[PDB]
């Protein structure tokens, strides 16, 4: 039977059957639930609404997200955001498709333990299989050796392949991403007295910094720009048609990737981590790394980042180095488009954890087949 | 000093080898 | 059939037809194994990877040399460089070309015969033959007398000969050679903190003693001029385009040939063991030994090698003698010529190991035919 | 006037005067500077706080190391060290006081030469030395002859020595110590989701790294045991006094001395860089050395090492060889110990590097005279 | 006062004074100097070590021998291993002790000057004589009458003697002894690997000679029952416990004794430059010659060599000839036992060279008195 | 058809046709054979070497002399030098060319018919003779009377003939000659430290001796004189440029011709038995032997060998004898030109051994008709 691919990255789930050139279910990893009375009888008034449903019904639910810095935090609610994605999304019987689960590298075993649980017990699939997002996201470019940075709602990582051959002292991940993004431009839309404090209002915050913010390519020219001149302000209308206009916010708020010190974050930027990773590789195969820069995940599709990225990189790396960044088009599917691939590679149908491994081994089976 | 072939060195030894031959 | 000519000396295979002019399999002695995990399926991932494979690879490998001061400490691994250089390289059937391998003299009967061994049954060679380097090294030359000193990259001998008739009591070998130059390269390349330590990182300093370094004339002057001026310093540039600056190191490095407590031992010179050599041999044949040093293999390329030579056996040497040194170009590969010389010359016809005189005496005939 | 001597290590400073029994003046080699505003005036908000100051306010400092590998990087945070250490911590004018300095083995002139400057320059001391720490390490257990193991916090190296002298070709450097296992450390208790990132936090996994890890003796029972039973885990408490519990991390953490492929470190192990070592030495002195392993510095003090090392080398060595590891208590101050008995011995006072000669010769004195 | 007798052979020295039944001092004629760094103060470190010292310490020190081939060509370092056998060894003082030095025939003046110079004004000794060792060996069997083979660790000598009358133009010296067995012996354990390079490793061979080499009764079935069977293989231990294993290693080397032609040495063997030896004394004494064989010198000392020693002359002598050698238990002292006897003989104290004697002839005396 | 001679004495061959002035064909009496391993190709297919060929070769040679003492000890090399002399030297059949062969007086018959035997039967000549050495000696000086000197390599001996009519009775042969003096040389030349022992160093001292020794006029004050001062030392250029100097053994060399007790030989020297040897001829006829003494033979070209022989004659002889000795230049040739005298005399063609007598009579035939 044909593969299934199931991206429950954060933020949002990419589904969809393996062979596809894109996925057929992508909605938002969120359970809402009623946050009011439930004045009006003659309704179901239902418990719990995911997806879509609950970006139908945002302004009267308690949003939350059940992945957290590519971490399960609330394995009841992510348990329903698999059944919504299986039984009314994708609209399939998982006891049948076999499964190829992914999540982010240097990630609690408890998590690639209880997805295998879950999916074993609760959905009876007849195999599953968790690949690292990275690694996936080398498939759709069609690369064999790279950098590949991921860089999703919850979590960045940086992971160095060469013709295979991860090499997995050099992974880095960051914890920095869409979310934190997204609270320090409500923060700093704050600076002008745009409140924005419930989840309802954290979500058009989302739609706000995809619609409108982009990477400077010089930070401090761009901000002395807009300092200067209002040609850098956008106007932005509310859902309930209140106009907000933004400013130098516009480029302050993704510039955080590359100065995570703007949310107190000490670690070094998106930048600097991919020339730390390429610098944790071994000497031979740096200059194809510095050849082969990956770009994925949405927050990467900020305009202009592949430039001030090939700037910043140009300038930590030796002036003779061919730096270069494949960061293409869709992008943001990548990481599912290289599952569809990688589930549907007849070299990899050995690969599959079978029911059959899982009644032998339990949870444990997964840490010594996937890498 | 000039190079010289694997063929003249060869024919150093063959003529070398065929004097002892005749000198034996 | 045409004879075959495998110089499996250390370091390089140098192999190719007899009767040929150079060598048209010219490929470095090593076998390299993945070091890391095997993450990206749909490829071979193959186990294994030899020669300029390895060295495409290298930074990915743990690379190894099976044949280590001229002895071949590792079959399992040499009959994988023998199996490439005949199927892989020369493209050719063993079982069809006499082979005339060589190997350095004072060497355990044990190599020989593990030689013999694999060749004929292995290999399935219909002969066999396997001369001394250094005696090969005198046909390259045209020569009928001579001391040879060859210097490969496991071991360095000198075998004075005259009008054939080898002696073999004033043969010696020093066990020094161009890895000891390498690895010492290393070391002093680490005074100013360029830490080379992976064998990959080995074969980039192989590369920086061949690129750069030189054999000083005078070295207490040349010590000097370096310690007094940079204009003896060079730049190379690393393969991930660092730039590394080199001094002293330039001309200390193969300074270690003729200065071996250096590298901590003990014997003589090179040209030390090449008078010694000279006072080994009869009184009266001593002036053509000074009037015909034969130099050989790659250690021996190092410019001012020869000048250096000549001043310190001129110095050596008694006053009247014309020390001489016979140091051509090509004589990096004087050892295959001298193979492709004798494989193809016709008296030699009678002296290969027949495979129905392995079949009657076992490994224990190469002792009694080879010299 | 009584020498001192401070033992510029990586990660802690030992110093103190010489002749005293043990350094009076122990802190860590760090440099803290703000990373927050500046929001309450009132106080002097100073721009730097060193050594045990920096450990108090670790929380809001971004804490470095201006030596690292054993290697300088940082001399204007070195200086701040050195001032702290002389003014502050020992409380002494250095232009009274001949300083033993002290080095790790094969490591740049550049730092040597600079150490020399700035101790003659800016701290306009008598006169100065600069001994190997390993040559000290045999001083304070009052042997002559051995390989000395030392194993810092950044660099760990071997240098064989009989009756004096030390075979300087068979001195190893591994560039593997403490801040190795504790990245290596870090990086596995996130595989349970103990996410540390900041330098704060990787100052808390060295305190974890002391407290809990131990070296197994059998590796793989011990990872088996750890496996089945939890009776291997131990609960430790963080600052904040959340608990943390931790299993087979506790001895894979130590483990990547003996198996440095863990953090994908080429290099062999250390117990087979002894070996190795001890192999690089003329065959007569090795039964000496394998009677006389002195093992020093703070990486050796886990439990069990001392057996693990006997067990392995035991296991390398010939069967009749009575290998014998000297690793006593306070080994971790050994080198102070062998540096306070060195300066203190009456033939030393010869060896000083004094003002004058620096006025003759510069910087350059100090690789004539020092070993 | 009691005479003193010091037997500067090669290789050993044998001292004691006379009328003593054996040698009270037996060590190496050997002087070391440091070959390495002076890495560790507080030592004396001291420039040289001589016989048992150098021994002692053998493996960092160069050691070298003074004497060479029975000729003294190091006077220097001689001159300290004179000045430690009379004031470390036998500790006495040589200005109340008159010396019979002995010294194989047919040896260069110069060494018997220079040997009376050092001792007349060096050592201050009452008087000095200088007999052939061949001719003392007499002495310690008690003929009158023989053939003295002497073998020694420089050189081989045999002197006929007719009841006194020592026979001048019938002495042979071979200049074949231990040392060339001793190089052999390494160069055909080279045969199967066991590279030995330094003087550490030619005194570990020495050992190995000694301790396991006996001679051939009948060298070509010798060599086919070691080529056809292992029963004639013995193990043996070195110094860092690493087991070798040899076979008809332990034949082939002393064989060259009577074979020289296997070191490349031209001469006739030791049986034949005995026989010749004979054949060139006057017919009548001859048959007195062959019943009066003695062997002496520590290269006698191999199983077998009697009984081969014997085989080969009963071959080469005329079928009547009563063949007989007198090798008796202690041969390897008997030059020392034979000086001893002459030394205390009271017909011998005539022959003292006088100290009033040397002051009035100079060297030159030692010509026109000794023998 | 024109005679030929072939004065095959002892170390040197003379041959030419007769009638000519001085020999065409000069060589040394010596054939070669390899001592070493023939490794190359281009040898050992020739395998044994003669006269100035093995002089060419010397120091890969085992070279020997087939003619010992003027005997002939193995004739299978003599016929090899016979048949280098015709068919290489000479270039002539000697099928067509009746040989006049001679050796020396009171020889062996076995040589004279083994000669004989070999020149019949292998070389097929028509015709010989065997003349004694030294009735050819006074052809070449033109006297019908006189004592003859010949002293050559091998043996030396005394003819007195007068008018003809040698007398048998009052010859007299020596068996001392070239070679002993070479030896003796040699002896003494270690003395000083020159050790020579192969046969190329026996051929070495044969060219000392040629060039530098001198026989004294008065033996003790040359010796004496050579005590006193360096006035008669030479130097002396060996093959390979090491310079040797050479002092009273350059005429005690010579000496021992007239003092044979030096190399041990029991005889009265070559003046006393050229004295008796007139002392066992009739009193009447001595008065012309003393004014009649022809020297010959290569060891009497030594300078002052005639004075000398003079003066001990004179001394010995009755004070009134004209003493006169016939010593000319080119004496060295005297037997061949002799011999080329006589076989060019038409008187002496009744003289030749004809084949036809030879078919007749055997070996036999040579004692009746040669004197
Ligand atoms: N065009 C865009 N511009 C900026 N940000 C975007 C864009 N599209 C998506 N994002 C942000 O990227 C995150 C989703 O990325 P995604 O790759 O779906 O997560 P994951 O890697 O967990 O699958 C969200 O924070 C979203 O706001
Ligand atoms: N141009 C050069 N200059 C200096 N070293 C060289 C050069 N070319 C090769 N070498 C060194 O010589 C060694 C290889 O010599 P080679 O003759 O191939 O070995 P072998 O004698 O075992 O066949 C290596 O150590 C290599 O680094
Ligand atoms: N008891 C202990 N157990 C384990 N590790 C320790 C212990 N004590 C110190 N260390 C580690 O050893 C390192 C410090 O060693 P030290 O010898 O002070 O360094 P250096 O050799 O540079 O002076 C640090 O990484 C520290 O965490
Ligand atoms: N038992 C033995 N078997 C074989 N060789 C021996 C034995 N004892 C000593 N030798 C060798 O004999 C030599 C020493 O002989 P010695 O008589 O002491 O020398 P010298 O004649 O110069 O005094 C050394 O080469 C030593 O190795
Ligand atoms: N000028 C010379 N001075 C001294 N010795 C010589 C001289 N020429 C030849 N000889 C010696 O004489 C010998 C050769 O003499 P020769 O007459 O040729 O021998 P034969 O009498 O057998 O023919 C050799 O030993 C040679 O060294
Ligand atoms: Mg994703
Ligand atoms: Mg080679
Ligand atoms: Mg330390
Ligand atoms: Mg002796
Ligand atoms: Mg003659």
């Amino acid at each position: 039977t044909t593969a299934l691919v199931c991206d429950n990255g954060s933020g949002l789930v990419k589904a969809g059957f393996a062979g596809d050139d894109a996925p057929r279910a992508v909605f938002p990893s969120i359970v809402g639930r009623p946050r009011h009375q439930g004045v009006m009888v003659g309704m179901g008034q239902k418990d719990s609404y995911v997806g879509d449903e609950a970006q139908s019904k945002r302004g009267i639910l308690t949003l939350k997200y059940p992945i957290e810095h590519g971490i399960i935090t609330n394995w009841d609610d992510m348990e329903k955001i698999w059944h919504h994605t299986f039984y009314n999304e994708l609209r399939v019987a998982p006891e049948e498709h076999p499964t190829l689960l992914t999540e982010a590298p240097l990630n609690p075993k408890a998590n690639r333990e209880k997805m295998t649980q879950i999916m074993f017990e609760t959905f009876n699939v007849p195999a599953m299989y968790v690949a690292i997002q990275a690694v996936l996201s080398l498939y759709a470019s069609g690369r064999t050796t790279g950098i590949v940075l991921d860089s999703g709602d919850g979590v960045t990582h940086n992971v160095p392949i060469y013709e295979g051959y991860a090499l997995p002292h050099a992974i880095m991940r960051l914890d920095l991403a869409g979310r934190d993004l997204t609270d320090y431009l409500m923060k700093i839309l704050t600076e002008r007295g745009y409140s924005f404090v419930t989840t309802a209002e954290r979500e058009i915050v989302r739609d706000i910094k995809e619609k409108l913010c982009y990477v400077a390519l010089d930070f401090e020219n761009e901000m002395a720009t807009a300092a200067s001149s209002s040609s850098l302000e956008k106007s932005y209308e509310l859902p309930d048609g209140q106009v907000i206009t933004i400013g130098n916010e516009r480029f302050r708020c993704p510039e955080t990737l590359f100065q995570p010190s703007f949310i107190g974050m000490e670690s070094a930027g998106i930048h600097e981590t991919t020339y730390n990773s390429i610098m944790k590789c071994d000497i031979d195969i740096r200059k194809d790394l510095y050849a082969n820069n990956v770009m994925s995940g949405g927050t990467t599709m900020y305009p202009g980042i592949a430039d001030r990225m090939q700037k910043e990189i140009t300038a930590l790396a030796p002036s003779t180095m061919k730096i270069k960044i494949i960061a293409p088009p869709e992008r943001k599917y990548s990481v599912w488009i290289g599952g569809s691939i990688l589930a549907s590679l007849s070299t990899f149908q050995q690969m599959w954890i079978t029911k059959q491994e899982y009644d032998e081994a339990g949870p444990s089976i997964v840490h010594r087949k996937c890498f | 000093a000039p190079r010289r072939s694997v063929g003249e060195l060869r024919l150093l030894f063959e003529a070398r080898c065929a004097a002892v031959a005749a000198a034996a």
